[PDB]
Order: structure tokens, then C-alpha cells, then sequence
RNA sequence: ACGGAAGGGCACCACCAGGAGUGGAGCCUGCGGCUUAAUUUGACUCAACACGGGGAAACUCACCAGGUCCAGACACAAUAAGGAUUGACAGAUUGAGAGCUCUUUCUUGAUUUUGUGGGUGGUGGUGCAUGGCCGUUCUUAGUUGGUGGAGUGAUUUGUCUGCUUAAUUGCGAUAACGAACGAGACCUUAACCUACUAAAUAGUGGUGCUAGCAUUUGCUGGUUAUCCACUUCUUAGAGGGACUAUCGGUUUCAAGCCGAUGGAAGUUUGAGGCAAUAACAGGUCUGUGAUGCCCUUAGACGUUCUGGGCCGCACGCGCGCUACACUGACGGAGCCAGCGAGUCUAACCUUGGCCGAGAGGUCUUGGUAAUCUUGUGAAACUCCGUCGUGCUGGGGAUAGAGCAUUGUAAUUAUUGCUCUUCAACGAGGAAUUCCUAGUAAGCGCAAGUCAUCAGCUUGCGUUGAUUACGUCCCUGCCCUUUGUACACAC
């Protein structure tokens, strides 16, 4: 989907700086809380990342929660070009 | 010093014996006070169908939230209140105090 | 600020969502329950549960990223919260638990009677004082039926149904 | 487009949903929790609401 | 669900898609001289020296200024 | 299972007895049919029809005329930075500055797009493929196992003649014994507590300050910082209390029944909640990111935008509101409740005082609450007068004009206020509903829906009756015996 590689990176830093993510699922809206992109290209990005299958999901009332895994982790650690062990969303 | 103390739960055993070791706390230190304002009991009334879709008889449900709320104003220096703040947390009870 | 009356139906379905967040996430974990116990500056949440080091993670990590989810959702400042598990004893007494593993022989491809009767059998010796089962839908079949197991007494009315038995 | 939702929801029943299914019937705005009455009688006694009479 | 002609008319029309079009950004074609610019562009701030300003019939579009820089030179 | 078969017991969803009524008129609202572009639709005895929490302007919304958008992931191959692709102003276009699309040249550039599968979305179908929930059979008391006993066996006994009970509740009788579920028990609420804990977010009295009349001592009052004391009212907590106590009859003289006294309370104290086994090919896929299978998936049944629509009326049915007038209408006065809800990152409840006939507007105030809205000064009612038995000051559909408010929008008038027009209707036919005590009925009141809209519902209280204490005659229920060519079972 027609989305910036700005906001998709953007992103991206978001989850390895944090280890996870919520969303509510409210389109129209295009302001993610936390992240000035939008809310459906956040809930989008998180599809695809899904179908690729490097994130875990879940509803749960109807706000989109995700969460990390160990090839999502090294994936975004070489796309923005970080060492082995860095710095991820999910010290000790 | 002249706090006011109040609590706004619905665990009723839980607040009493709450109430029971502040206010035995409060005497043993013997501070002054007011006995546990005792307002009147709260029923949150919720009254509907227990059926979910539109047949079927009518029949109506109503659910209950009980709230009890207690309250003392009192008097103290801020050692003991601290102490008494920190002190007498149980869960499941609301809690809050303020002051002048 | 807002009212006592709001606030207290807003804790309680502050528990209601969460405990469906757990009951969904940490189902395959021997999951029964939570409590937040409210503190000043601080909110806590045992999870009465069974597999406790698999709720962990490694040195906490699954928890680490659960708080910090459900802190991003509830909008909680980071610290406001702890949790907690608790390896409960008389794991047959968990009515919640007991289903889930019951569920996940199913999905396996477990026979079904063949699983109540265990599942009944581990409860009883367990040391309960009467247990029940049921099934209800397509079941080696077309049409919808049902099965039932159980021994030992029950009830069915009254505030013993409201405190003793676990549904 | 930027009119793709141009309709006002201000108010009435499209402005208010559930928080558990984003349903637009049955809902219980009272005391501030807007949810279906299905899914609340589903959820009374866990929350606290319960039966005496 | 089964009787809908789609008694409309047809109007299928996607419309152009940015037609792969020559090359583009002709500042100027000077052989032994500066490469001068054509297509004067737009005084807006944001304006980095290469957005040319389009000029359809003696109205001006800025590509910057999306649809803003209206002038008669 | 059934019975126009019997025996016994039962219920105002059943009768007698009576009360108010419905059906008669008008009007609100639902279903049907009819119409229409659509007038989306589900449900059709009890057990569908003010039910879908369904009081639809838009939204909801599922329907109709139509205009868009793609949120078609992922994998394969392809286009391709001499550019994959996105977007565009102004004109045309179009209700529509929707580039939607076109004129046009610009903006942007790996995100796409192209095609192959492949996943999703669906208030699309299937509730007869499902779960779950609910309703109902079924508010009645009934249901089952183990061991023994009878029977080839289906199965039976236990689970009962009798008596009693609201009750398979008990006495007991007994090839049965011992148990369990249901009921009862239990939970909540209503009532009693001058006894304990107590308290300006509730009151009482007294003190002082202070107003009036009387003045004589007093009566009626105002006064949170005037304080003093108390908790009967007020709350809540722990607790007590009635268990049929006693008495008198009646009863194998046992369960138990009747009466009387006392007692706050003597129909399981009242009313509810909880509420078994088995079952429906009940309702619901339109509450559910619960949903199997099918269908659809880009000029989509997805989503969004506009305008209509769900109300359309020749007609039939069901709920309810208004009346058909003196036990009254109208105008004045007195004029007393309770349940309960309320603004925070929003604009709820709003008091005061100013304007306006009024709706309403205004600037202010208090409130996250026993605190302020509110003592909700509700209505009915009662006291006075106007009226006069007159389709009349009954009644107020029907219409017209004007004035405010809610909302982006009021047009098939939202709603409200004012003036004017003032029609059927003279107690309702065949039939039919609910009902035994603060119950009916009358009365209005808050909450739910909700931006505004009650004739709806759920609850609250206010005024408050007559008629029975029985029966199975009708309609149905429970047990037993019997008969049967019945078993998707009269
Ligand atoms: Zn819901
Ligand atoms: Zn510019």
C-alpha cells in the first residue's frame, strides 16, 4: 500500500525502540497517539508486517495490539542499520 | 491539620475492618476525631432484557452495584499523618484525603 | 475530579478488558485470574495462573512487553505498574483452567469422553466435592446434541451457587 | 479523499459505539460505559454489577 | 443479490496515471554557455530551485505550492 | 401421549363473585395488506404485533436514485529512476472547488501498479449445520443413581395405599435400604428497635446575635463558625427479634388444621432473586474480531458522499392516551412525597437576579454530590368562587397565521408558546382482558432511549374501593387407576 518510507520508518524506530504497540481501530482519524502518522497507514504497516509474519496480534476490544518477535527484531535492526544486540524495545 | 478522610468502595467487610484499624490506630495514638461519617449506601440500578435478541417474552434483569462511602475529619501532625497514610492500604477499597 | 460513581464502573471494566486481554494472550499458559490491588502511585496485577515462568519470558521479558503494552494503551505513566504471577495450588480447582486444557486436547484431536472423564477424574482427586462437564454441538455427527460427565453432588439455586461453585 | 468521511457525528447513534463491538443498538451510555446490553450482561458480575432482586 | 445491471452508464475512467512521459526539468539546452532555467519557478520559501512552475494558458501551477503561485509575466 | 373415562388435589395467564376495562369515537404506535423506485427487514396461538431495547431528519441504515475510495495483505513473474506510481490548481464536468473524469503542464518517486493465485470485508444467505444467550414446555413439583427384590426383556420397585402440606412437604405404610438434585433451605428489599457505634454532606433542643406581636414569663421567626449537649426522627454497621409463642378447640389424636389473646409483624410475614432432569428440529447467524458451508470481493453485497426511504392509505387486526361533565370544567387560594441522574479536559444538572405574555433569552452562581440543582413547594387533591344539563366554558382531533428553541439541515409542520377554526363521542354489539390487598383503579414523578422529541417501557412514590376465602362448570395443570388399532404421539 502507498505509504512514505518516512512514516513506515518512523514506525519501524517506534517498535525497536519500544517492543510493542496498541491501536485503536478507528480509521478517519489518522492520528496515532504517540506517532504523528496515521492511524490506518500504523494499522495498515502492522497488516503487512502480520502477513509476513513477524508480529503477533491480537483485538481484544477493539484495539489492535501487537507485539515483537526475534526475526522482526533483527529485521529492523539491519533495515535502520544497527549492531548485533543494540538496543531493543525489550532489555532486561 | 484538619484533614478530611474518606473512602468509597463497595467491599463492605474490607472497609470495615479498614475503618476498625485506622480509627483504633487513630485512638491508640490518640488523635482526635469524628466517628465514620456514614453516608447513605448507593445503588447503581441497571435494568434491561436478559433476552438479546427481540422474541421470546419480556423479562427484565436488574443488576446492582452497592457503594458504601465513610468519611472522618481529623486532626494531626504530619509525622503520624504520613504514617497513617502509608499505613491501612487494602485492595479492593477507594481511598482518598484531603486537606483545609 | 470525575465522579466516584464513574470511577468505580470504570475500574470494573478496566478489569473486565484486561482480564480479556489475559484470558485471550496467556490462555495456553494455565491462565485463572488477575488482581490489581490499588496503591498510591502504583497498581499491581497478580495472574493466578500455573506455567509462570512461560508468562515471565525470559528474565521477564513477555512481562516487560506487556506492561508496556498495556500501559501505551491505558495511557498509564511508565512504573505505575507491576505484575506478578502466582503458581496456584489445586490447579483442578480452576473451573477457567480446566476448560482451557480441556479446549486445547480438542484442538489437538483428543478423544472427547475419553478427555472428561480424565479431566473429571483429575478434579475429584483433586479434592473437589462434585464436578460437571458438558458438549454441546456437531459432535461425530450432523445435528447438534449434547454429552454431560460428572459425580459427586452439585446445586443450582441459591447464594451456595453464587459462592461455592466455580463456572 | 479529504471529504471520505464528511459527515458530521457530532452526535446521535453513528457518534456513540460499544467498546467491545462497536455495535450502534442496545447500548448502555449510563454511568459512562457504552456497551452493548448483550455484551453487559455477558460481563455484570465479573465487573460488579450483580443480582439481589 | 442478483439484479443489478449497473443501469449507469459506462464510466469506467481511472484517470491518468502520471503518463510515463520524455525527460523532464529542462532548465535550458546551453552548449558552450551556463545551463540557464525555463519554466520560471515559484517564489514561494519552500521553493528549492527545481520545482518548476507549470504554466498551462497564461496561468501559473506551482508543484511546491501544490496548486498556489498564480501570475501573468 | 390421549380420552366428550373415573378418583383425589389445583390456578384469577380459569370460572363464580364482583371492580376497572378493551372492542364503540378520535388520536399516538406496531403488524398485515395495498401502493411505491424503495416504502430493507425479523417474529405469526398460548410462547409475534410500544417486541428487536426499533421514540429512524442526516448518522444508525441494512432499502431506492445515484457520486466516490480502496484499506485486493502475502507469495510468483512483470513495468520501471530516460522514470513504477501519487497529487494537483483554474475551465469544462458534475448537486457537488468529488481531478471523480477530461484540457493542461507541473508535484512526488520503489512505498506502488500490471497479471497469477491468495487473504480479507460483508446488518448477504443458511437460527434446519452451530455455539452462547433467551423464551417456553413449567411455577407446577417433579427427576435420578448404587445395592438388594420381581420380570427372558423393554422395564419396574425404591418414587406409596391413606392422612396432611403451597410442595414427593411430613406423619407414617411398606421388597425395600440408603443417598443426591429440584422445592424448602439460602440471598436481597420492605417493615420493629427511643438499646450499642456514631455524625454540621442528616437532624433535635438550648445557648448567645437578631425580627414581629405580645409584652407578663411567652409565641412565631432569621442567624455556621455564636457556640453547648443529644441522636427520637435521619442515616448506615454490628446485632436482636416471630419460631406460628401462648391459650382454647379439632385431628391416627400424629403430621398438622381452625379460632382467640398478646405481638411491629401469625395467608411458607409480604415481594422478588436464585431457581432441577429431559426437551423444542422455538427465537437470534442484524449484539458479539464467536461463527461452519455457500455467495460476493473493485463499474464489490465492503466502506464512504449526496438526496429520498423506512411514517407513504382504499381497508383489517393489537397495545395505549384522550374524553363522552356535576362524584364536573374553568379561575383563584392552601398546596404534601419518594425512587433517582447530573460538567474535565466536557461543556450535564443548573439556583439567583434582569428582559420577554409565553416559549425562551440574558449575565451570574453552586455541584463530581446525603452536600447544589431539590424540601424537586409533582399531580391528584382540598377551600372558595364563574358555569349550568345546553354535542354547552364537556372534549379537542382537524386546519390557518404568527412567535422561540434543538440540530449542518426542519420542507411530509421535530418540539414548545400565543391567537383563531372546535369534528366524531351521549357509557359502547357479538366477544374479550387483568385482578383478592395498600392489591386493583385513579394520580402524577424520576431514570432508559436522548442534540431536541413521550401518548413507550422500567422503577418511584401520592389518594385508595367494592366483591370471594370457594369450585372444577368452562379453559388448562399435577398424581393415581383404566382403555387404546396412538409414538413425526387427537
Ligand atoms: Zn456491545
Ligand atoms: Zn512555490
Amino acid at each position: 500500500m502507498l505509504m512514505p518510507k518516512e512514516d513506515r520508518n518512523k514506525i519501524h524506530q517506534y517498535l525497536f525502540q519500544e517492543g510493542v504497540v496498541v491501536a485503536k481501530k478507528d480509521f478517519n482519524q489518522a492520528k496515532h497517539e504517540e506517532i504523528d502518522t496515521k492511524n490506518l497507514y500504523v494499522i495498515k504497516a502492522l497488516q503487512s508486517l502480520t502477513s509476513k509474519g513477524y508480529v503477533k496480534t491480537q483485538f481484544s476490544w477493539q484495539y489492535y495490539y501487537y507485539t515483537l518477535t526475534e526475526e522482526g527484531v533483527e529485521y529492523l535492526r539491519e533495515y535502520l542499520n544497527l549492531p548485533e544486540h543494540i538496543v531493543p524495545g525489550t532489555y532486561i | 491539620i484538619k484533614i478530611r478522610i474518606t473512602l468509597t468502595s463497595t467491599k463492605v467487610k474490607q472497609l470495615e475492618n479498614v475503618s476498625s484499624n485506622i480509627v483504633k490506630n487513630a485512638e491508640q495514638h490518640n488523635l482526635v476525631k469524628k466517628g465514620p461519617v456514614r453516608l447513605p449506601t448507593k445503588v447503581l440500578k441497571i435494568s434491561t432484557r436478559k433476552t438479546p435478541n427481540g422474541e421470546g417474552s419480556k423479562t427484565w434483569e436488574t443488576y446492582e452495584m452497592r457503594i458504601h462511602k465513610r468519611y472522618i475529619d481529623l486532626e494531626a501532625p504530619v509525622q503520624i499523618v504520613k504514617r497513617i497514610t502509608q499505613i491501612t492500604i487494602e485492595p479492593g477499597v477507594d481511598v482518598e484525603v484531603v486537606v483545609a | 475530579l470525575i465522579s466516584k460513581k464513574r470511577k468505580l464502573v470504570a475500574d470494573g471494566v478496566f478489569y473486565a478488558e484486561l482480564n480479556e486481554f489475559f484470558t485471550r494472550e496467556l490462555a495456553e499458559e494455565g491462565y485463572s485470574g488477575v488482581e490489581v490491588r490499588v496503591t498510591p502511585t502504583k497498581t499491581e496485577v497478580i495472574i493466578r495462573a500455573t506455567r509462570t515462568q512461560d508468562v515471565l519470558g525470559e528474565n521477564g521479558r513477555r512481562i516487560n512487553e506487556l506492561t508496556l503494552l498495556v500501559q501505551k494503551r491505558f495511557k498509564y505513566a511508565p512504573g505505575t505498574i507491576v505484575l506478578y504471577a502466582e503458581r496456584v495450588q489445586d490447579r483442578g480447582l480452576s473451573a477457567v483452567a480446566q476448560a482451557e486444557s480441556m479446549k486445547f486436547k480438542l484442538l489437538n484431536g483428543l478423544a472427547i469422553r475419553r478427555a472428561a472423564y480424565g479431566v473429571v477424574r483429575y478434579v475429584m482427586e483433586s479434592g473437589a466435592k462434585g464436578c460437571e462437564v458438558v458438549v454441546s454441538g456437531k459432535l461425530r455427527a450432523a445435528r447438534a446434541k449434547a454429552m454431560k460427565f460428572a459425580d459427586g453432588f452439585l446445586i443450582h439455586s441459591g447464594q451456595p451457587v453464587n459462592d461455592f461453585i466455580d463456572t | 479523499e479529504n471529504v471520505w468521511f464528511s459527515h458530521p457525528r457530532r452526535y446521535g447513534k453513528g457518534s456513540r459505539q460499544c467498546r467491545v463491538c462497536s455495535s450502534h443498538t442496545g447500548l448502555i451510555r449510563k454511568y459512562g460505559l457504552n456497551i452493548c446490553r448483550q455484551c453487559f450482561r455477558e460481563k455484570a458480575n465479573d465487573i460488579g454489577f450483580n443480582k439481589f432482586r | 443479490r442478483k439484479k443489478k445491471v449497473y443501469t449507469t452508464p459506462k464510466k469506467i475512467k481511472h484517470k491518468h496515471k502520471a503518463v510515463k512521459l520524455a525527460v523532464l526539468s529542462y532548465y535550458k539546452v546551453d552548449a558552450e554557455g551556463k545551463v540557464t532555467k525555463l519554466r520560471r519557478e515559484c517564489s514561494n520559501p519552500t521553493c528549492g530551485a527545481g520545482v518548476f512552475l507549470a504554466n498551462h494558458k497564461d496561468r501559473l501551477y506551482c508543484g511546491k505550492c501544490h496548486s498556489v503561485y498564480k501570475v501573468n509575466a
